[PDB]
């Protein structure tokens, strides 16, 4: 099930002493409170500045057991996007009144959200798939 | 030594596992030394990405179930942190897997907030690779050092 | 006749009840065959885990470990791998024979 | 002493090239760089085996206990 | 997905040069683990013939006995392997060296003084002052006087200087030459260097035509980069000629407009020879050792 969905607008792409990973600052286009900080593998999914990415956070992909490499005949929620990660939430922080930051770690590639209403669906789970299109 | 009274003392009282902390001030005296320090700054880095044949080879290169390293008799692994464009594992996710296989199964993972020796400015803008975070036995942040 | 039962040896302490997960130990081997055989076993869509390992450099012993998903034991996946590495050296021999005669 | 039969790093036979080398320097008056490349040594590991040999056997052979003087 | 038919369609061999001593060729679309195994066996597992036991009867030279035995072992003999069988190192010396395992070489040199007219060169001054590898004589023991009569045993490099003498000194030895592999000792290694390199890839990103191509010419070996105009401006003529020196990366004009990668499945093997076998033949002999190295495990009972 989808826990979060928005269209973000990349402002800054910073390499910063790395060869494969960039740090991505992205503000949203629907609300005015949610910013996005994200590390992506820029060798696999190249991002330039002033790009418009469709960031989705899902809970699973559309009764399985564990990860197993795909075959002919699979059918998943990842079939829509271009770049899927999988990580954990490790920190909640209320930035002010009516702002909540959630922090994600994708194996060491970090993500920080912001905004207010997401007590509805973002949780402290050990599992969140994260999907960027286009 | 030449009898079972002296074998039992050299395995339970004078063994190297009970000499981890020194009695002088309670500090640890055992740990890895030169190339292993300078490999953890490369392996637990953020550029370190490994494919499935690389990931599974590094886990069995260090952990043999035949020598009794595992606590499960079967090497368990983790899902990759990048699914779609090519399935890839991360070098911190290898440190997570080897703690998963050698620590006993019926306990919770380790929870630890420590630091490195390496300042955040050496990694670029906005990095948090000086805070070391273990959460339920998963290395989520920071490289690993002599510290 | 009588074969050589000292070469390949299934380590029964790390072999599961099903047979789907096993360990092997080969005498007088190193990275030469163990890396080439691990590559061919990992092209099986039924192998869940595979890796070779050399315990100490000073003895010539090669541990390889296969874990399948099921529906094929780790002995069946070892010998599909040795058969597909016999076949892979017949392709290299044929292309190199044809191309010396093509000069 | 005498020229090494093989090179230490590569393993090329090098021991057949010491008298050829001293004639490329003496007769042809080549420099050492051209003389090594006409002998077919071109890895720098195989170059230093002929380039840098001392040949002390010529200094040992003057002490012969089996002949007079 | 991977298969053996899917490997046969993509695999290519391009043979660059072939000679009696060295051989360059390419292996396209193969894995590094397989190509490292071919490089491995050629250095370490392809057997060859070299002197193993040396029996000095007299050695009154300057060179020590154990030093002179070591130098004889390193001499590459032009014996074809598969003419010999393998020795059996457990049953003792009265039963171990047969004529089908062993090739006997002998050396019998005496130095005398030459009566000459003149600080003079010792070829004109002593007799048999230098001992070469061509002074090793093949003694055809047993029934293999007729199967080595087609082509007798000779060193592959006959001008290897073994010893130097002065008059009064002599060397009388007799060496048994046996079959062995290069993992045991490096004298059995049939290759002077079996090695490969991976194909260099030079990715130009932005067009760097003009005089910024004339100085981009010079940051590479000469045949590597070409120029036509602003059209067909600066391109890779031959990305095989390049030594990966990274000389273009220390100029700030090109630090953004080029990359240096590799083509990962395209290997460039350079196989030389110590002399006994042609280098195209110890590549076949390597790819068949790896094949039999797997047959012997397939056809073997899984123990316990």
């Amino acid at each position: 099930n989808t826990l979060f969905d928005d269209i973000f607008q990349v402002s800054e792409v910073d390499p910063g002493r790395y060869n494969k990973v960039c740090r991505i600052e992205a503000a949203s286009t629907t609300q005015d409170q949610c910013k996005l900080t994200l590390d992506i593998n820029v060798e696999l999914f190249p991002v330039a500045a002033q790009d418009s990415l469709t960031v989705t956070i899902a809970s699973s992909l559309n009764a399985t057991r564990s990860w197993r490499p795909p075959q002919a005949g699979d059918r998943s929620l990842a079939d829509d996007y271009d770049y899927v990660m999988y990580g954990t939430a490790y920190k909640f922080e209320e930035v002010s009144k009516d702002l909540i930051a959630v922090y994600y770690s994708f194996g060491g590639l970090l993500m920080r959200l912001e905004g207010n209403y997401r007590n509805l669906n973002n949780l402290k789970q050990e599992n969140a798939y994260l999907l960027i299109r286009r | 030594p030449q009898n079972e009274n002296a074998r039992a003392e050299a395995l339970n009282l004078a063994n190297t596992d009970s000499q981890y902390l020194t009695p002088t001030s309670g500090s640890p005296v055992r740990g890895l030394i030169q190339d292993h320090i300078s490999a953890g700054v490369w392996l637990t880095s953020k550029d370190s990405f490994f494919t499935r044949e690389q990931y599974q080879q590094y886990i069995y290169g260090c952990i043999r179930p035949e020598d009794g390293h595992t606590t499960r008799s079967k090497i368990v692994t983790l899902p990759p942190t990048i699914f779609k464009p090519y399935p890839l594992w991360t070098g911190k996710q290898i440190i997570t897997t080897v703690l998963l296989n050698v620590t006993p199964p019926d306990m919770p993972g380790i929870n630890l907030i420590s630091k490195n020796k390496i300042k955040n400015e050496y990694w670029g803008k906005g990095s948090l690779e000086n805070e070391v975070l273990f959460k339920d036995g998963a290395l989520l942040c920071g490289i690993l050092d002599k510290s | 006749e009588e074969p050589d039962r000292e070469k390949i040896k299934l380590l029964t302490q790390a072999t599961s009840e099903d047979g789907t997960s096993a360990s092997f130990q080969i005498v007088e081997e190193d990275h030469t065959l163990g890396n080439a055989l691990r590559y061919v076993i990992m092209k099986n869509p039924d192998v869940e885990f595979c890796g070779y390992s050399i315990p100490h450099p000073s003895e010539n012993l090669l541990n390889i470990r296969i874990q399948t998903y099921g529906e094929t034991t780790a002995v069946d996946a070892l010998q599909k791998g040795l058969k597909d590495l016999m076949d892979l050296c017949d392709v290299v021999e044929s292309k190199f024979t044809e191309k010396i005669k093509s000069m | 002493m005498i020229v090494p039969v093989r090179c230490f790093s590569c393993g090329k036979v090098v021991g057949d090239k010491w008298e050829s080398y001293l004639n490329l320097l003496q007769e042809d008056e080549l420099d050492e760089g051209t003389a090594l490349s006409r002998l077919g040594l071109k890895r720098y590991c195989c170059r230093r085996m002929i380039l840098t040999h001392v040949d002390l056997i010529e200094k040992f052979l003057r002490y012969n206990p089996l002949e007079k003087r | 997905e991977w298969n053996v038919e899917k490997f046969k369609k993509d695999f290519e061999v391009n043979i660059s040069s072939l000679d009696a001593r060295e051989a360059n060729f390419d292996l396209i679309n193969i894995d590094t683990s397989i190509a490292n195994a071919f490089r491995r066996i050629m250095i370490s597992e392809v057997p060859s013939v070299a002197a193993e036991y040396v029996y000095f009867f007299n050695n009154t030279s300057v060179i020590q006995d154990e030093v002179l035995a070591h130098r004889i072992g390193l001499v590459p003999l032009k014996v074809d392997p598969d003419m010999l069988t393998w020795v059996d190192s457990n049953l003792p010396d009265d039963e171990k060296f047969t004529d089908e395992n062993t090739i006997v070489l002998s050396l019998n040199v005496k130095c005398t003084r030459n009566p000459d007219a003149p600080s003079t060169d010792p070829k004109e001054l002593y007799n048999n002052a230098h001992v070469y590898a061509r002074d090793l004589k093949f003694e055809p023991q047993g029934r293999q006087s007729t199967t080595f009569a087609d082509c007798p045993v000779v060193p592959a490099d006959p001008d290897i200087l073994l010893a130097k003498l002065r008059p009064g000194q002599e060397i009388s030895l007799k060496a048994h030459c046996i079959l062995g592999i290069g993992g045991d000792h490096a004298k059995f290694s049939p290759v002077s260097t079996a090695s490969y390199r991976l194909l260099p890839q030079i990715n130009i990103l932005q067009p760097i035509k003009g005089e910024s191509a004339r100085r981009f010419q010079k940051c590479f070996p000469p045949g590597v980069i070409g120029i036509d105009e602003g059209s067909d401006e600066a391109y890779v003529k031959d990305a095989r000629k390049d030594t990966v020196s990274r000389e273009v990366l220390r100029y700030e004009e090109f630090a953004d407009k080029v990359k240096l990668g590799r083509v990962r499945n395209h290997f460039i093997f350079n196989v030389e020879s110590a002399g006994a076998m042609t280098p195209e033949e110890i590549f076949f002999k390597s790819v068949r050792i790896l094949k039999n190295k797997a047959e012997y495990l397939k056809n073997c009972p899984i123990t316990q």
